[PDB]
């Protein structure tokens, strides 16, 4: 349910 | 001549990797990523032995190249008026640990015992060749899903290691010290095993702890998912606020929750295959 995300440089 | 000695294919990843293409070697019709880098972009700048002014991710993929197959190797550099590029080795079938953790939700411990044991023999090879990532995190890490070997990837954002103190910083803002969000400031070794501690932590609860800079120096870590003491106890020195404080690469890997790791090839044949 809880929103995964990717983080840029 | 780049354009006679590779057949360049379509874009990989749809820029996610940057400005990558697939591409054959016409040599030996061996698979390679050709990456791009625009001059106008590069933040630092290295010497080769020839004096030749590089990238300095050219620098650092140059001194890590030696084989082991934990990096991702250099196969060969351009320079272009613009841009450099660089001829990387292809590995397939992979995926990328940040895709794999979304498709398959908290690793079983064994499985990341596996994963964390590889990226740390990994780290250590850089840092033994002079070489800081200083951007370690899922989405800089390929699974080889036949072999069950790890790659590192992308040194763009690294460093020539030190001992003195680093002030400035390219990589990932979540993966990152409290020590650099409160000061600035950090030193490359217990920099790195934050960001591992941040990885581990990832890998067992199938999502990295800290969104904000408040999570990341406030020194609680909540457990979301089932981990086992030890692998918690782990993660939480790992996490320590205080970088002397960190266990070094050779206490990581003596604690009780590193041993009996798998061998890459079973690591494929019982959680890959
Ligand atoms: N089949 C397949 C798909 C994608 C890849 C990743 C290609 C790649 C490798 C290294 C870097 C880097 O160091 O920055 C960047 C990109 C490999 C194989």
């Amino acid at each position: 349910a809880r929103k995964r995300r990717r983080h840029p440089s | 001549p780049l354009e006679s000695q590779y057949q360049v294919g379509p874009l990989l990843g749809s820029g996610g990797f940057g400005s990558v293409y697939s591409g054959i070697r016409v040599s030996d019709n061996l698979p390679v990523a050709i990456k791009h880098v625009e001059k106008d972009r590069i933040s630092d700048w290295g010497e080769l032995p020839n004096g030749t002014r590089v990238p300095m991710e050219v620098v650092l993929l140059k001194k890590v190249s030696s084989g082991f197959s934990g990096v991702i190797r250099l196969l060969d550099w351009f320079e272009r008026p613009d841009s450099f590029v660089l001829i990387l080795e292809r590995p397939e079938p992979v995926q990328d640990l940040f895709d794999f953790i979304t498709e398959r939700g908290a690793l079983q411990e064994e499985l990341a015992r596996s994963f964390f044991w590889q990226v740390l023999e990994a780290v250590r090879h850089c840092h033994n060749c002079g070489v800081l990532h200083r951007d370690i995190k899922d989405e800089n890490i390929l699974i080889d899903l036949n072999r069950g070997e790890l790659k590192l990837i992308d040194f763009g954002s690294g460093a020539l290691l030190k001992d003195t103190v680093y002030t400035d910083f390219d990589g990932t803002r979540v993966y990152s010290p409290p020590e650099w969000i409160r000061y600035h400031r950090y030193h490359g070794r217990s920099a790195a095993v934050w960001s591992l501690g941040i990885l581990l932590y990832d890998m067992v609860c199938g999502d990295i702890p800290f969104e904000h800079d408040e999570e990341i120096i406030g020194g609680q870590v909540f457990f979301r998912q089932r981990v086992s003491s030890e692998c918690q106890h782990l993660i939480r020195w790992c996490l320590a606020l205080r970088p002397s404080d960190r266990p070094t690469f050779e206490e990581i890997q003596n604690h009780p929750w590193m041993q009996d790791v798998l061998l890459p090839q079973e690591t494929a044949e019982i959680h890959l295959h």
